[PDB]
DNA sequence: TGTGACACGTGCCTGGAGACTAGGGAGTAATCCCCTTGGCGGTTAAAACGCGGGGGACAGCGCGTACGTGCGTTTAAGCGGTGCTAGAGCTGTCTACGACC
DNA sequence: GGTCGTAGACAGCTCTAGCACCGCTTAAACGCACGTACGCGCTGTCCCCCGCGTTTTAACCGCCAAGGGGATTACTCCCTAGTCTCCAGGCACGTGTCACA
């Protein structure tokens, strides 16, 4: 549905990363929107897995240990 | 500049609550920003490589779509 | 390690319940058992990681459930 | 499937302790995984026009799972 | 068996170009599998690049970019 | 300057490609560059495998040697 | 847990910098990150040398294993 | 001349995390040399990057960028 | 310039540095044999080398077309604090529990 | 199947770090307009790609003799990990000096 990250800060972050990789690169607005949706979906999935791990550990507050475990299980 | 902090703390909290999380540790935000930066760097590197292959100067939607396809 | 006789019995039973009139050779069952060994050792390593994450040493069914749910099953 | 074989697999996987129902759950998940891989192999064999499932069929099923 | 075209003396020539003096029997099969994996990865990347560029053939640039992805 | 016969390598590359996507043509320069890259990769892998074998007080190379070279090369 | 003591590692880093180029300032965060990366690299190198030693029908790691792992990884 | 700051127990414990069971007596000098080479590479890369960044000091992010190129 | 970041003197536990020693494992070798590999002779099953059609790579030409930048401004949302508390790390136990035959 | 050492949920138990609550701020964004440079095809051309066709190169097969690997095991024998005892840092604690936008 509606995006959860503010558009302009994410656009600026993507452009900064691109400038770090390849300078003087223009971004199509649709490409940045697709990147935004991809990042939102990835973070939503990662947080779902992290919440599953945390609830398994008999705790509600997710901790960086949970995120690390979820990433190691998923192969990242 | 250090623009990764532009991913606001309420944005990460909203993303987590979208996934069903009910409580967020204080150290979740920095780890999430690092993970997001790693994923975004990977996808942007793939998109930039695809754009360079196409002899183009503008990263279009196809480059990002193929970058996502190549990674997971 | 898994003995070849019970693995052959299990694959024959699952073939009977899925598609009869099928035959497996020694190389095919060897490849299947190698894949089984790799998959099970990976799954058990993931469940062990969940177990240490859970402040416990026993690998209960919960660890299997986690490793199956997160990995995409 | 035998319990000692599951124990050897767990020990090879870095497991130190083993529960009771884990054996049954391992049998079930192994049955499901074999069902999936045999279904993929049968689909490929129907696509490859062969009488019986071969080793290359298994390798292709794993690599295109 | 379309990979058997990579013959035993071809692998022997490759190894002796690599400085190997004596080669065991299973080395041929292991090397065949290793090269099949490497070709699968590189050709997958090359055909992905070709699909991205909207073309029906793989040119030298696609293979070069695939090898760049592989880290050659 | 090539150790793998060109035509069977073309056949193998086209077989892999048609396994990926159907009705795909190949530029001859593309296949030539791919074969050169594969030859260089295997020459490097065999150099490292011979290195492993001579490290283990051996001359004959074994699949253990290639497996170790790949394992400590990141593959 | 960091297995290299902080002060000798700081002294070594400062000595290396001074020999390479004098008048350079290092802070706690940069030195800590460098030490963590160095420890991770050394752990990986020792894992690879243990693999080489086990392959050589041996358990005691000798400098032959170190040189083998370094030259195969491409660092040498 | 302070490379000896990487003491024998430190190298032994670092190998212990690496799965090593036994360590020869000549591993320590080789490991000290390897550490000297690796820190020289990383420090030189970080210093080059931070001179390119128009700064007279080095920061943690400089080290991170230097390691990213390893 | 104000605010922030390093350098030198101490006590003490803590970790590192001298040996001693008993094994664990590294090293060299004699068979050895036997089990592969290499090399060599014959052969054949391919690869490497010449014409055609046309599929599609490649170059030039637009042309709307969408990106960069450049404001007006304003309000939803983020950032500082507090108020408040369910929740996380840490204890004792008893049936539940996994290791040995 | 049996017989013998360990422990996870429950109940607190305590501190705490996180969830609202709120005021102040601020910049994201919605809109508006512009320059223009690159995307996206149009159109045309012809490069070479695939598909067929004859001759040495070489890959296979098989056999034989050298060689080298795995293994045992003498066979010392080297020297590392554990142990013991003695000696150099390390974190707070100050007190003072140099850097930056």
């Amino acid at each position: 549905t509606e995006l959860l990250i503010r558009k302009l800060p994410f656009q600026r972050l993507v452009r900064e990363i691109a400038q770090d990789f390849k300078t003087d690169l223009r971004f199509q607005s649709s490409a940045v929107m697709a990147l935004q949706e991809a990042c939102e979906a990835y973070l939503v999935g990662l947080f779902e897995d992290t919440n599953l791990c945390a609830i398994h550990a008999k705790r509600v507050t997710i901790m960086p240990k949970d995120i690390q475990l979820a990433r190691r299980i998923r192969g990242e | 500049r250090d623009n990764i902090q532009g991913i606001t703390k309420p944005a990460i909290r909203r993303l987590a609550r979208r996934g069903g999380v009910k409580r967020i540790s204080g150290l979740i935000y920095e780890e999430t920003r690092g993970v997001l930066k790693v994923f975004l760097e990977n996808v942007i590197r793939d998109a930039v490589t695809y754009t360079e292959h196409a002899k183009r100067k503008t990263v279009t939607a196809m480059d990002v779509v193929y970058a996502l396809k190549r990674q997971g």
